RNA sequence: GUGGGAGAGGGUGGUGGAAUUCCCGGAGUAGCGGUGAAAUGCGCAGAUACCGGGAGGAACGCCGAUGGCGAAGGCAGCCACCUGGUCCACCCGUGACGCUGAGGCGCGAAAGCGUGGGGAGCAAACCGGAUCCCGGGUAGUCCACGCCCUAAACGAUGCGCGCUAGGUCUCUGGGUCUCCUGGGGGCCGAAGCUAACGCGUUAAGCGCGCCGCCUGGGGAGUACGGCCGCAAGGCUGAAACUCAAAGGAAUUGACGGGGGCCCGCACAAGCGGUGGAGCAUGUGGUUUAAUUCGAAGCAACGCGAAGAACCUUAC
RNA sequence: UUCCCGGGCCUUGUACAAGCUGUACCGGAAGGUGCGGCUGGAU
């Protein structure tokens, strides 16, 4: 099912906060109804809507065959490099950006993917349930705070723009949803360590949530409770107190004690 | 008929007189209700007592299998 | 070969599967019989005329070693209980003893989730 | 129906013989309203069969009903979307029912060419006890008591 | 005070069995488990089903209740020890010694934390399997100390005392014993009360005493300050701004995953049929100069049209 | 009447003119699942 936006101006709404131009081409994943396409279109050179079931593109055969930007593809989000497709149809567009129509449902898979293929564009928009906002802006404190966050924030700063009630959306969500802009740091936000490690560590420190960070290092982390002197060692040297939770500290600090574990046992 | 109607005077707390606390238990070993036993709420308490010292001791069944389809 | 002419029925009904087990006086398996034996597959296992089917043949394969007389022992709570006890009380047997044998815990273990909402 | 019980018309008995059977029977012969032509054909296998054998029809045509009358029938039963073909046992206007179109059907899917001939042959087989008819009424007896595992859904 | 009574009231120390899992044999082969369809998974190193012996760790089947005890949260295998509350009978003793109680001090389901142990099963997270399910699975659920201290913590009903018809059931005492008299737990109902629903000697009735709390909804149990906590968080607790409503119970309706009953060639019991074949007519598309137009589920389609060679005719 | 279709008279309600709740967690969150509770929900 997809979520009817039968209020007006608010798709223009979120569209100004992306910030897309004449200058701009957008890739949107979901064609959906073809309005979010529709405004797009309008005031892009070039959109393009992927579909995954070609099902589903007969619709637009009447609403963006007017528009003439649309170039309509059929290709599963998932099992695609978007970075070709950018070279070959987007060669024309200056800016690379997207805008995001899918049902809540599968933002997370495609919008970590995106990130994970390390491609160069302006950012991603994209509307979501509240709690699910990249868990809020999320900060090194207080529930929201997840692994999510120090991913998504390690790739990219992250910033919500907007939050929707409902009777914007008709199958009344009984969630209020809200709208988040993404823009790619040039490079990491760290200075530097090993990507594999450093995501392990993060996912262990995140695992009993509730627990203290030296009790989930020495459980969730692999061996551990041999090392365990040399952990608490290395927790002295980079400041950290084990007594914190691993929801205290910062993304820089989780960075300082990657660099600190992985030259000790690793 | 009741398992009370079918008996005379006895003592409900002696938890050796298996000839009789054998009566109040189904096919299975398990106690009958106050529908089948026609007992009073009392009465039907130290029974139960009494029936579970006694099987603890060995004399009775904690349970059986009935001889049916 | 055992010619013991004299053994016993172990029938372990269950919803989805069911064993008999036909076994000495002295309780060790002389032959076993399932569903899948049959060639039976999925849902329809538990359809009280596979057990019928399981049930001939076991007797069948019973008689074969010198079977006459069995002590039927059921178990759980099948769709083909009382069916395959027809079947087989019939299918040539000189049953002595029927009796049932499920084993219900005294409250113990928790259970999973869909035996849970008990009253 | 719902209210009613329907109540069985009664028909009226044969001319010659002075018998319901005959008329029945023939009623089962009659398409399109030719009741004279299943007449005709009738009273010509009563010819046949009283040439070909000494002793009057009539004692021939019961006789030969009875041998093709069943006497459990099948029921289709629906439970949770399962089928349960409970034996069940036949009322005896059930049992001439059946008999008569069956003896009737079977006549008609003989080789012979002639009308006459073909139910001739077919009720004197069906005099004997093997034929069409017959072999048709064991085959369903078979298939009832046969699902006697499905004999407690009471339909 | 004296003589008893009932009870899953609490803490501690022991020990009983059924069941699940795992380790061994005796024996015994080809699948087992799973749903809505399977699939994942396990098994030829011998799995499932079976008998015999062990290792455990949790919970106590029938009794069992519409029942009992506690101030609440809550509490059931059994035996013992220590201990709290309470009811009745004698009317023996003191002589108003009383009720409530802002702070304080204790207790406080589940979940969650710290220091140790434990882990049979069940299962957040997580790993897989088909398209809200099915396999695995750490925390946790367990115990011992110390935290946390919140709920639809509910009878949505503060505690105490006195008064105002009864009927019926049930638990537990007393008596002179199917009739009285106490104390609990339910149902119907006098008077009365209530917006109504309903309550009605277990008051939401008639009165008195003390305590806590309420003052339109949203913002908001939010911010800020303060006090607790290892942390989660808890307690205390606004305003700016914005709407003219928010809400309670009840009455007619029409709708539903709803359920009961009653009907109609509705199914069933039969007979005869188009659907397959050659033609006639009607429509949807195609075609053209136009092949005019209305009718599109039943309730459009041999319908308007119950007579198209020109006429009709509207293209 | 076993069903299926279309009605009629009843009874009962989320919603109009199952649900809820306290904690805990979610790199498949029109939200889901643990653990426990409540009826302000039908046998």
């Amino acid at each position: 099912g997809q979520n009817f936006l039968i209020d007006t101006n608010i798709l223009n709404r979120i569209v100004d906060h992306a910030e897309v131009t004449e200058k701009t081409g957008v890739i949107e994943i979901g064609p959906g109804i073809g309005a979010l396409t529709e405004q797009l279109a309008k005031r892009a050179k070039k959109v393009v809507a992927f579909e995954i079931d070609q099902r589903l593109l007969p619709i637009l055969k009447d609403t963006l065959s007017p528009y003439e930007n649309v170039t309509v593809i059929h290709q599963d989000v998932l099992k695609a490099d978007v970075k070709s497709v950018i070279e070959e149809q987007f060669q024309d567009c200056d800016e690379i950006m997207v805008v995001a129509n899918l049902p809540y449902y599968v933002t997370t898979p495609i919008i970590m993917k995106l990130l994970e293929e390390h491609l160069p564009l302006k950012g991603i928009v994209v509307m979501l349930q509240k709690e699910v906002a990249e868990r809020m802006a999320a900060d090194p404190s207080s529930k929201e705070y997840g692994s999510l966050s120090i991913a998504v924030q390690f790739y990219t700063e992250a910033k919500t723009v907007m939050i929707v009630p409902k009777t914007v959306f008709v199958p009344q969500p009984n969630v209020d949803s809200a709208v988040i802009r993404l823009i790619l740091r040039d490079g990491p936000a760290v200075d530097v360590e090993n990507e594999s490690f450093f995501f392990q560590l993060i996912k262990a420190s995140f695992a009993q949530r509730r627990k203290t960070l030296l009790n989930n290092l020495v459980n969730n982390l692999p061996e551990g409770k041999a090392q365990k002197s040399t952990i608490e060692q290395v927790l002295e040297e980079t400041n950290i107190d084990g007594k914190r939770r691993g929801e205290s500290l910062s993304i820089e600090e989780f960075a300082a004690l990657s660099n600190g574990l992985y030259k000790a046992l690793f | 008929a009741k398992v009370k109607a079918t008996l005379g005077e006895f003592d409900l707390r002696d938890y050796r007189n298996v000839e009789v606390l054998k009566r109040f238990l189904s096919e299975t070993g398990k106690i009958l209700p106050r529908r089948r036993t026609g007992l009073s709420a009392k009465e039907q308490r130290i029974l139960a007592k009494t029936i579970k010292r006694a099987r603890i001791l060995g004399l009775l069944p904690f349970t059986e299998k009935l001889v049916r389809k | 070969k055992r010619q013991v002419a004299s053994g016993r029925a172990y029938i372990h009904a269950s919803y989805n599967n069911t064993i008999v087990t036909i076994t000495d006086p002295d309780g060790n398996p002389i032959t076993w019989s399932s569903g899948g034996v049959i060639g039976y597959k999925g849902s329809r296992k538990g359809t009280p005329y596979a057990a019928q089917l399981a049930a001939l043949d076991a007797a069948k394969k019973a008689m074969a070693y010198g079977m006459q007389s069995v002590d039927v022992i059921v178990r759980g709570t099948g769709a083909g209980r009382e069916q395959a006890i027809r079947a087989l009380q019939a299918s040539g047997l000189q049953v002595k003893s029927i009796v049932d044998d499920t084993p219900v815990p005294h409250n113990g273990c928790r259970p999973k989730k869909k035996f849970r909402k008990a009253s | 129906a719902r209210r009613r019980r329907a109540e069985v018309r009664q028909l009226q008995p044969d001319l010659v013989y002075g018998d319901v059977l005959v008329t029945a029977f023939i009623n089962k012969i009659m398409r399109d309203g030719k009741k004279n032509l299943a007449a005709r054909i009738f009273y010509d296998a009563c010819k046949i069969i009283q040439e070909k054998t000494g002793q009057e029809p009539l004692k021939v045509f019961k006789q030969a009903v009875e041998n093709v009358k069943p006497r459990m029938e099948v029921r289709s039963r629906r439970v949770g979307g399962a089928n349960y073909q409970v034996p069940m046992e036949v009322s005896p206007r059930r049992q001439q029912s059946l008999a008569l179109r069956w003896l009737v059907q079977a006549a008609n899917q003989r080789p012979e060419r002639r009308a006459a001939v073909r139910i001739a042959h077919e009720l004197m087989d069906a005099a004997e006890g093997k034929g069409g008819a017959v072999k048709k009424k064991e085959d369903v007896e078979r298939m009832a008591e046969a699902n006697r595992a499905y004999a407690h859904y009471r339909w």
